[PDB]
């Protein structure tokens, strides 16, 4: 997007890729991933992801 | 709680409430779900009766 003259343009958009997603990697047993699960879900569940 | 701490004797899960009584049972039932929100689980049945 911020290519100088739009030169380089990838092939495809994900279709016979991996297509994985990022997180955050807690500790096995943190008492912080219900609110953390809850946060992003409502932060994508409002607009503002 | 001592049985929540049993739970990390035993590394047991899979629980059954089963309680008689009506009046402590809910007060009981609601630690209990408080304690299984740490390890961010439930019971499998909850059993209240006369």
């Amino acid at each position: 997007g911020r290519d100088e003259g739009c030169k380089l343009v990838t092939i495809g958009s994900g279709y016979i890729f991996a297509t994985t997603g990022y997180g955050i990697a807690l500790q096995k047993g943190s008492p912080w991933k219900r609110q953390i699960d809850l946060a992003l879900l409502q932060f994508v569940g409002d607009g503002e992801m | 709680s001592v049985w929540f701490e049993m739970m990390r004797v035993y590394n047991w899960n899979h629980i059954i409430l089963l309680v008689s009584d009506d009046h402590e049972g809910r007060a009981a039932q609601k630690r209990l779900e408080t304690l299984l929100e740490e390890r961010e689980s439930k019971a499998e049945k909850v059993l209240q009766f006369d």
